């Protein structure tokens, strides 16, 4: 009811002691959360986003309580605390208190070595939110220290970890790719080839988008040779997504540069790469249109 | 890593002492796994960043109270980054230039309360901050602090701009802190509270503690009546500690319409419901006002007085529990209770009316007509406890306190309806027999029920027997 | 002002983990697994534009050359093309 | 990405607005593509009315986003073909 | 620790290949073994298609796998029919 009233009217009429009582009430409500009350998490996000810049005196108390609950025995408590970080990163960055958000990013970088998959996916989503609301230049720890830490996490087999980490890698490669050398990006592409054999279609779609972002960053030649070798090398219930990635790379990187190698790949008699060349051509034409 | 104070001892048979990279950690012999764990904790210049953040936090504190101690200016010593690693010699970290000639005492410990201050005088001041990684043999911080202070002031290699100053030593391996050196007046409780706040909530110290916790993979699983009015007679001494009467001032008026404030003596109440003993720790008339941090430093002085009274008391005289109220100034009380941890401070479902605890004539006359910390003790139910049990006398004392907090005239009429209820001078309650105190408690409960029905706009007799007994004992109703 | 510190001069980092992100030993690696480029302690301790006259009422012509209005009018009246790079400005004296 | 079964409604479209769940989000409702979401989806009739309010016009999950036609299906204007909500027959 | 009795590993290895790389290496080795046995047997009926498929010209039969042609050795009756 409080979330619906705040989303309907707003938080303009809230008094200062009333705001302190609301912050204490929602902190005790989050402190006693036995079930998976995600609508209560959305209500928390709605109340603090309606408050906006008035939560700046209450921010270190919220940060201290969340960082205390991140050391809990239960995995669900740590998952809920990282979800609260992911909800409140935007309103933490509205006041431009970059020291507290950078400290939270440093603590989450320390927490990146967790073994539980739901907790690790929640930490990755919170880090993705923090990078989206801060920007690359004032991001402590830096991207040149962050992405090598994210490189072995792509070898994980759990779906939520893969989805959140591929989303973070895609946000970095679309936005802040200048900090990372091309050798590391080629290592990312070689990991993304193994990531293409997943089960959720959103994981494969975001994988194809990361392939397009890396080819826009570093150049469309070596990644195209890697994708062509994967197309001629797979022979399984995948590799249509390899053709989708080839078409996305060509559409993002001026398809005159891609079409000689794709045309010369048709001469290989290996009975499956020609169908991949034709499927990539069809997806390329559907992507480029006129 | 978990037994690293014991494995990495300083007192060994043979060993070439070497310093670990970018730290002040000393190793005697190449132990590779310990070196790997301690390097993995202290990566990316964590030692220098911890020292820098502590220096900036102390600079922010001294800039926030620049005017209060006649300080002209504060200088951050922009120094080489290798100052935090060198244990052989140390420069100064924070420079203080004063407005006037500061009176400076001889060097002493941070915990030294007694300090005759008129040794010498000077203007400039230096503060040094030292970080150590103590082991099991040498986790003492105070003797390290005074030894480092003497070996840095006497030796010519350490450069200090003033002969008088202070050195602060922090042991990160045991999370201890101390200081040794000269003092100018007002600085000592400021540095004590600032160091308590810094070791409470430094960000880089939290980064270090989180790295240690993730290295060890540790987790914290922890995030009559059954309340405190009844648990005192349950073979557990629960002493209610109240410090809300420490900030007490009397009422007075001047010749004009404006009124002045009389600095009355502060009182700290320690009530034992299992024995009826109320100890009123008194304060001086010049200590309740004028000094800074009236809600913090006066509470810290009351906590120090309570810790001194607990240490003066025996082990059986010390309480096994503390029936505390809601915490408003109990952070320095819990910080200063390291030497007296036998009583656990917690907030149960039963409270006590401590504001009526000064309602006694003898205790009020002893507290008001004094100017020194006498720390007196009286009996709540001096004669009513011999005609009842421990819980019944505790409930009768709580009902008398609730009646005195409700209406003093009705409580005096119920307790002392005539001149035959005159007790001894050490007794707070009125003189009564068993049936006379039973009738006085019945009249006090009737007056308290009438006052509760007048305040809550309800009937006095509409409550249940358990609710009336909980309201008499001070619990929730 | 000498402040020499006897360091431990064996940085035990996995070179395969440091520049790749993958180690063949895995959890049985002798050295520690960390990817950073921070310096060590011993590395830190070891370390009218032709006549050059004034311009009044400036304006840019069709050849993207900015000059004074009288100078641009004289250049447009004297020659059909600009003197910057012989572009086809067609003697346009416009702001 | 289609199946030979599952004819949809073949009904005349109305003012009700289509709705997509996150499991099949971003897909075209006809040719199952992901290119140029141009034309909004109209779901004709009691596909919207009743217990199926705000549901998926595909598999049947709780819908979160507006469904769209792609530009390639509206090149031949297949969006006027009728309601695209799947009825399992 | 016993450094000379740990399991053997070399730096800069790259790790063990996945199931797809091992499967295509096994398929390439099976193709090499089938071609070696065809060249040892000197059978002229084996042909490789322009799309890259095994064909028996004496039987005029396509084969999906190498062992499909390796089991095509009916072929004697088809060879007797195609002999004339
Ligand atoms: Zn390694
Ligand atoms: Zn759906
Ligand atoms: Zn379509
Ligand atoms: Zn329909
Ligand atoms: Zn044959």
């Amino acid at each position: 009811t409080i979330e619906k009233i705040m989303g309907n009217l707003g938080a303009a009429d809230i008094d200062h002691k009333l705001e302190e009582q609301l912050i204490d009430g929602i902190l005790y409500a989050f402190q006693e959360q036995t079930t998976e009350d995600s609508v209560m998490l959305n209500g928390f996000g709605t109340v603090v986003n309606a408050l906006g810049k008035r939560v700046k005196p209450y921010l270190p108390q919220i940060c201290g309580t969340v960082l205390w609950r991140l050391n809990n025995k239960s995995a669900k408590v740590r998952q809920q605390a990282a979800d609260l970080i992911s909800r409140t990163a935007v309103v933490m960055k509205t006041c431009q208190e970059e020291k507290l958000m950078g400290h939270l990013g440093v603590v989450l970088y320390e927490y990146l070595g967790e073994e539980y998959p739901e907790v690790l996916g929640s930490i990755l989503g919170a880090l993705k939110a923090i990078v989206n609301v801060i920007g690359m230049h004032k991001m402590t720890p830096p991207i040149k220290d962050l992405l090598p830490r994210l490189t072995p996490i792509l070898k994980n087999r759990h779906e939520k970890v893969q989805e959140n980490c591929i989303d973070l890698v895609g946000r970095i490669a679309d936005r802040g790719a200048e900090y990372v050398s091309a050798r590391e990006w080629m290592r990312i592409c070689f990991e993304l080839l193994e990531l293409l054999k997943a089960h959720k279609k959103a994981i494969r779609r975001a994988t194809v988008n990361t392939f397009g972002y890396i080819a826009k960053a570093i150049g469309p030649h070596d990644v195209l040779a890697t994708l062509l070798n994967n197309l001629k090398v797979q022979e399984r219930q995948n590799r249509v997504c390899t053709t989708v990635a080839i078409a996305i790379v060509a559409e993002t990187c001026s398809p005159f540069t891609v079409l000689p190698a794709l045309m010369n790949e048709y001469r290989v008699p290996e009975l499956n790469v020609q169908n991949g060349v034709l499927k990539s051509l069809s997806f390329l034409f559907e992507y480029i249109g006129e | 890593l978990w037994w690293s104070p014991t494995i990495n001892r300083a007192n060994v048979y043979v060993g070439f002492q070497v310093q670990l990279d970018l730290t002040g950690i000393f190793m005697h012999g190449k132990i590779p796994t310990l070196k790997i764990s301690l390097i993995q904790i202290f990566r990316a210049h964590l030692w220098q960043k911890i020292h820098e953040s502590i220096v900036m936090d102390l600079c922010q504190v001294f800039d926030q109270e620049l005017d209060a101690l006649e300080i002209e200016t504060v200088q951050k010593e922009t120094i080489h980054p290798r100052k935090s690693y060198k244990m052989n010699s140390s420069c100064a970290d924070i420079l203080l230039f004063a407005s006037y000639k500061w009176n400076v005492s001889r060097p002493s410990l941070l915990a030294d309360s007694k300090d005759v201050m008129d040794s010498t005088t000077t203007q400039k001041y230096w503060i040094d901050i030292q970080l150590r990684w103590g082991d099991y043999d040498s986790h003492d911080i105070e003797r390290y602090a005074r030894a480092k202070f003497l070996d840095y002031t006497t030796d010519n290699m350490s450069i200090y701009p003033s002969p008088t100053g202070v050195l602060i030593a922090i042991d990160l391996a045991y999370n201890l802190h101390s200081a040794y050196g000269n003092w100018f007046p007002g600085s000592k409780p400021l540095i004590q509270q600032a160091m308590a706040k810094i070791m409470k909530a430094n960000p880089a110290l939290y980064v270090l503690r989180e790295r240690i916790r993730k290295g060890l993979q540790l987790y914290s699983s922890e995030p009559l009546s059954s309340q405190n009015y009844g648990e005192l007679f349950s073979n557990q001494i629960i002493w209610f500690v109240d410090d809300t009467n420490v900030y007490r001032v009397t009422i007075h008026k001047t010749f004009e319409g404006n009124l002045t404030t009389k600095p009355i003596n502060g009182a700290i109440f320690i009530f034992n419901p299992r024995t009826g003993q109320l100890f009123l720790k008194i304060i001086h008339t010049s200590v309740w006002a004028g000094q800074k941090r009236l809600g913090q430093l006066a509470k810290w002085k009351t906590a120090e007085e309570v810790a001194a009274l607990i240490r003066s008391l025996p082990v059986e005289e010390q309480p096994k529990q503390i029936i505390v109220t809601r915490k408003g100034m109990l952070d320095p009380l819990e910080v200063h209770l390291l030497d007296f941890p036998n009583i656990v401070i917690k907030g149960s479902e039963l409270q006590l009316p401590f504001q009526a605890c000064l309602k006694v004539e003898k205790f009020g006359d002893l507290i008001l007509k004094a100017t020194e910390p006498q720390m007196v003790l009286f009996n709540l139910y001096d004669d009513w406890l011999k005609t009842i049990s421990s819980y019944t006398a505790f409930s009768r004392l709580i009902l008398i306190l609730r009646a005195l907090h409700v209406n003093n005239d009705r409580a005096k009429v119920i307790l002392k309806p005539d001149k035959t209820t005159i007790t001894e001078p050490h007794h707070i309650w009125p003189t009564l027999t068993d049936e006379e105190w039973i009738k006085v408690e019945v009249q006090l409960k009737d007056l308290i029920l009438a006052d509760y029905g007048k305040k809550n706009n309800v009937n006095v007799a509409s409550l249940t027997q358990s609710e009336i007994r909980d309201i008499i004992l001070g619990m929730e109703i | 002002l000498r402040a020499t510190v006897r360091w431990d001069y064996q940085p035990d980092i996995c070179k395969d983990y440091k520049e790749t992100g993958f180690c063949g030993f895995g959890d049985s690696c002798k050295f520690l697994h960390d990817r950073s480029d921070y310096k060590h302690g011993w590395q830190i301790e070891r370390e009218c534009f032709i006549c050059r006259q004034s311009f009044q009422n400036p304006v840019v012509t069709k050849c993207r050359h900015y000059f004074c209005e009288s100078c641009a009018l004289q250049h447009f009246r004297t020659t059909p093309r600009c003197y910057v790079c012989d572009q086809q400005t067609n003697g346009v004296f416009n702001p | 990405k289609h199946h030979p079964d599952l004819i949809f409604c073949r009904k005349q479209a109305g003012v009700a607005i289509g709705r997509l769940c996150e499991k099949c989000d971003g897909k075209c409702v006809i040719c199952d593509s992901y290119v140029r979401p141009c034309t909004l989806v109209r779901i004709c009739d009691e596909c919207n009315y009743g217990s199926y309010q705000g549901r998926c016009v595909i598999c049947g999950g709780p819908g979160v986003s507006d469904a769209y036609y792609c530009k390639e299906c509206t090149i031949q204007e297949k969006d006027r073909d009728g309601c695209p909500k799947i009825v399992n027959l | 620790m016993d450094f000379q009795h740990r399991p053997g590993g070399k730096t800069g290895s790259g790790g063990v290949a996945s199931s797809s790389e091992s499967n295509r290496d096994r398929r390439e080795r099976l193709r090499q073994l089938a071609l070696e046995t065809i060249d040892i047997n000197k059978d002229p009926y084996f042909m490789k298609n322009h799309l890259g498929s095994y064909e028996c010209k004496l039987c005029l039969t396509l084969h999906n796998n190498e062992g499909s042609y390796l089991a095509h050795t009916k072929h004697q009756t088809n060879l007797a029919r195609r002999a004339a």
